[PDB]
């Protein structure tokens, strides 16, 4: 595709949200960049309307997938730089377990030189004393796998996958997303055979920032295709020379 | 002039077997040529003169070893280098024929035995005397660490085995119909006998494709070793053949035939 020599080198990346969770409202502006050779994102948020009533961790698949690594042999299947510039739609329902969900809306797309992420959440039923509302979630994340079938019929991806956030009593807390991309353009983009990509990041504080923030570093990378016959071949041969 | 003394002097220039030399290395070739037969810096200006004329008036190794070597020992070099081998099964079943001890290399006695056998089938006969003396001077050529015996590749080598077959097909052709077809081109190339199941040299040609992505050029007795390995995981059925069917499903093609 096009779409993917946009992401050559280090591009920049702004991300907004408006939230409103339970009745409490706030916004959260990120910036940072991404660099999708090495599947390398670093970001940083800030709340900018006070404190943030639900934990930064809940946030984090909701504030940029095009910028995950695709080997080369998996090129024809990243949708998400295919629809670049002109971007796409990423809806969400995240179910968190035994407690409330957020509904997402987003719009990722080039304007200008930077990759722009909006986002507008809205979260109900939630438990006031609650893991969420609570506050009870450990500041780190965990790794994983999210799922990606094409969706022919919408001209998109449907994407599925179950987040793991540590509690502070050392239990854990899933969430389960419900996700939807579909291009904004009507220029040609690329339907993927079914894979994942593998996901891994760390959540810091910037010493020097005295407003609610996260400092969020991420790796991710495409996998689960089959590769073309040679790739069987090679690594069979490689485990048949093991000893 | 013998083969061997040819082919040392051919290695200061083209040691890599691109097959050829270029034009100004062409002089110092004749120089260090005619340096070998032993020759009088009396006569070197006018036997480089005739000898550059000689082939101005006729730069690949067959124009240069027509010069300098009999038709018998240009045969040494050059029965292949027109006709190279194409298919790795073929070049396994030569193989397996002249490792007649199973032994995992040529001897000296078994690479007499394929240059008798190689002579006659171009309907040549030559004395005991020049079959001893080819057999060698062969060696020496192709011995490469000089031990006395011929490996895999060295055997290969005398016959200009063309490029691993395998290495055309590519990470990126992953489509299912690309797979298929590569896979069908794969099993027609191993399968000579077309009987729809690889035996005996159409699996060592096969191991030897196969394990030479990865690793550098195999030994003989690695192969029976890779060989028995690959039978081990593949043959379904313990038949000591590898079905379609079954390299089918090794290798992840979607649909089994
Ligand atoms: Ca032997
Ligand atoms: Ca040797
Ligand atoms: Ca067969
Ligand atoms: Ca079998």
């Amino acid at each position: 595709s096009k779409g993917e020599e946009l992401f050559t080198g280090v591009v920049p990346i702004l991300v907004e949200l408006d939230g409103d969770v339970n009745g409490h409202k706030f916004s959260v502006s990120g910036e940072g960049e991404g660099d999708a050779t090495y599947g390398k994102l670093t970001l940083k948020f800030i709340c900018t309307t006070g404190k943030l009533p639900v934990p930064w961790p809940t946030l984090v698949t909701t504030l940029v997938q095009c910028f995950s690594r695709y080997p080369d042999h998996m090129k024809r299947h990243d949708f998400f730089k295919s629809a670049m510039p002109e971007g796409y739609v990423q809806e969400r329902t995240i179910f968190f377990k035994d407690d409330g969900n957020y509904k997402t809306r987003a719009e990722v797309k080039f304007e200008g030189d930077t990759l722009v992420n909006r986002i507008e959440l809205k979260g109900i039923d939630f438990k006031e004393d609650g893991n969420i509302l609570g506050h009870k979630l450990e500041y780190n994340y965990n790794s994983h796998n999210v799922y990606i079938m094409a969706d022919k019929q919408k001209n998109g991806i449907k994407v599925n996958f179950k987040t793991r956030h540590n509690i502070e009593d050392g239990s854990v807390q899933l969430a389960d997303h419900y996700q939807q991309n579909t291009p904004i353009g009507d220029g040609p983009v690329l339907l993927p055979d079914n894979h994942y990509l593998s996901t891994q990041s760390a959540l810091s504080k910037d010493p020097n920032e005295k407003r609610d923030h996260m400092v969020l570093l991420e790796f991710v990378t495409a996998a689960g295709t089959m590769a073309g016959i040679i790739g069987n071949l090679r690594h069979m041969a490689l485990d048949m020379g093991n000893e | 002039l013998d083969a061997a003394g040819f082919w040392q002097v051919w290695q200061r220039f083209d040691a890599d077997e691109k097959g050829y030399i270029e034009e100004k290395e062409l002089d110092a070739f004749f120089l260090h040529m005619l340096m070998k037969l032993g020759t009088d810096d009396t006569v070197m200006k006018a036997n480089l003169h005739k000898v550059k004329q000689q082939f101005m008036t006729t730069i690949r190794m067959k124009e240069l070893a027509g010069m300098f070597l009999s038709e018998d020992e240009n045969f040494l070099l050059l029965f292949r280098r027109e006709n190279p081998l194409d298919s790795s099964v073929e070049f396994m079943q030569i193989w397996r024929k002249y490792d007649a001890d199973s032994s995992g290399f040529i001897s000296a006695a078994e690479l007499r035995n394929f240059l008798r056998d190689l002579f006659l089938h171009h309907k040549k006969a030559i004395s005991e005397a020049k079959l001893e003396e080819y057999t060698g001077t062969m060696m020496k050529i192709f011995d490469r660490n000089k031990d006395g015996r011929l490996d895999l590749n060295d055997l290969a080598r005398i016959l200009a085995l063309q490029e691993n077959f395998l290495l055309q097909f590519k990470m990126d052709a992953c489509s299912t119909e690309e797979r298929k077809r590569d896979f069908e081109k794969i099993f027609a190339y191993y399968d000579v006998s077309k009987t729809g199941a690889l035996e005996g040299p159409e699996v060592d040609g096969f191991v030897k494709d196969m394990m030479e992505l990865v690793q550098p050029s195999i030994s003989g007795v690695d192969l029976d070793k890779f060989r028995e390995i690959l039978l081990r995981h593949c043959d379904v059925n313990k038949d000591g053949k590898i079905q379609k069917s079954e390299l089918a499903l090794c290798l992840g093609l979607k649909i089994n035939p």
